[PDB]
């Protein structure tokens, strides 16, 4: 995360690191969306053109970590999935995978899952200009090493702008996000931010939902660049058949 | 699930985050 | 309440009816803002034009009640306190009065006090088009009289608007609500409706806050027209006041 | 005072009354 500052502790119960198991090595973020299910970026997991074919057994996910400098859950995975179109050829369309934790874990201050957006939430909060907060443990730029979690709040961008800001071909399971230049403000995700949530508070009834993941960007909070995010509702349908269906 | 979303440390306690404000504001203001 | 329809249990929980003692005589709409204080318009206790003065010993006030056709709580008064700037001799300016019950009342499924606004809640929802709530056991016009408690939702409407429909000098302790003609809906409080609270539910907290107090308005659900409220916010230091300071 | 406006039967129960949308809608239309 660049530019953004020090999460409060409990800010993000629903918060997830990606660890390569052994040698350590942390990875990407994710997010908790149930007692035995976490969501993050395809990418993060299979992406040939980095020769980066995970599987269950070589990956570790912490959950409830506030800092570096117990409390912390480590739990192993059991199966992972990963959208049958997400596309590492061109442009990381339907960049989102669900990894299933091995056993259930347990609920507390600091771990909590956050929701999923249903067609009413979306509609009401991807609009131009509406600001959602990304949290993460990537650099704090692109030369900046984080002990505690970092968060920034960024506005959603007009499709015509984020389209225009890229050569890459985006999709309708996209959007983008940050700060203008002349916006005055900065800010963005990094490396490994890749994964991790972009949330919003509805006005509804109160509650965070996950409206992104950190997905791609070309550069890092570079004036005139935006990073892009999976757009979750768009997949809905694919998270819900997993998660219905599975998860014994 | 069914308590999706709401933090113990903040909603439930009727506590407000530093920033979360901001956000709310982006979606009212005109 | 004109054009409305019938409240759901335990929708309006703060809802409160104050009558005549005897014979008994519904007066007006109020609204459960503690366990010992209710809010009220103060044309409801004193108006002279209308040789109305009532004290204390005159009066009761029903909480709890849903319908016509126990659960319902009835309370007597200690004391009354009516602004001191309240002008009943020109336009009804500083229309508000706090009643004092002679015990505490114990909180319920159906009874529950509303929140009072703080400087940021009225700075954010006091616009024109906003819309809040009002409720009551008025008649449904002019002529029409509920079994349960009737509500109807009304958007704020811009000043020079409110203005223009009335001859009678506003002033900035008031706003006025309700829809204009050709916006296709209709609605407006009228009679015994006087008193009641205009609430409306923050997108901040989902706490529901008080904004305004029935006080006038000229005919019921006419076009053209428009309702008056009392400003809560704009009188907060006063009702804060006889608050803070008493309630022994 | 400190529950204020948090109803039993609604927002307790993580119940919308019928028409409660209809105000925050036009608190976030544009
Ligand atoms: C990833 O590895 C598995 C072997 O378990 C293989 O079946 C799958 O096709 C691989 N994905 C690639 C290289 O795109
Ligand atoms: C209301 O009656 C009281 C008598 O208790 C009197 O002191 C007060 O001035 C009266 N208010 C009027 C008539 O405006
Ligand atoms: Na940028
Ligand atoms: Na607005
Ligand atoms: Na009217
Ligand atoms: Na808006």
């Amino acid at each position: 995360i660049v530019e953004g500052s020090d999460a409060e502790i409990g800010m993000s119960p629903w918060q997830v690191m990606l660890f390569r198991k052994s040698p350590q090595e942390l990875l990407c973020g994710a997010s908790l969306i149930s007692d035995r299910w976490v969501l993050t970026a395809a990418h993060c997991l299979l992406y040939p053109p980095w020769d980066k074919n995970f599987t269950e057994n070589d990956l570790l996910v912490r959950i409830g970590k506030h800092s570096r400098t117990n409390i912390e859950k480590i739990s192993m995975l059991e199966k992972i999935y990963i959208h049958p179109r997400y596309n590492w050829r061109e442009n990381l369309d339907r960049d989102i995978a669900l990894m299933k934790l091995k056993k259930p874990v347990a609920f507390s201050d600091y771990i909590h899952p956050v929701c999923l957006p249903d067609r009413e939430t979306a509609a009401s909060l991807l609009q131009a200009g509406y600001k959602g907060r990304v949290t993460g443990w990537g650099p704090l730029k692109e030369t900046g090493q984080p002990s505690v979690l970092q968060v920034v709040n960024l506005p959603i961008v007009e499709r015509p702008v984020c389209k225009d800001s890229t050569r890459i071909r985006i999709t309708d399971n996209m959007f983008c996000a940050g700060y203008k230049p002349d916006e005055g403000k900065r800010g963005d995700a990094c490396e490994g931010d890749s994964g991790g949530p972009f949330v919003m508070k509805s006005p509804f009834n109160n509650r965070w939902y996950q409206m992104g993941i950190v997905s791609w960007g070309e550069g890092c909070d570079r004036d005139g660049k935006y990073g892009f995010y999976t757009h979750v509702f768009r997949l809905k349908k694919w998270i819900q058949k997993v998660i219905d269906q599975f998860g014994e | 699930e069914a308590d999706c979303g709401l933090r113990p440390l903040f909603e439930k306690k009727s506590l407000e985050d530093k920033t979360e404000r901001e956000l709310l504001e982006s979606y009212i203001d005109g």
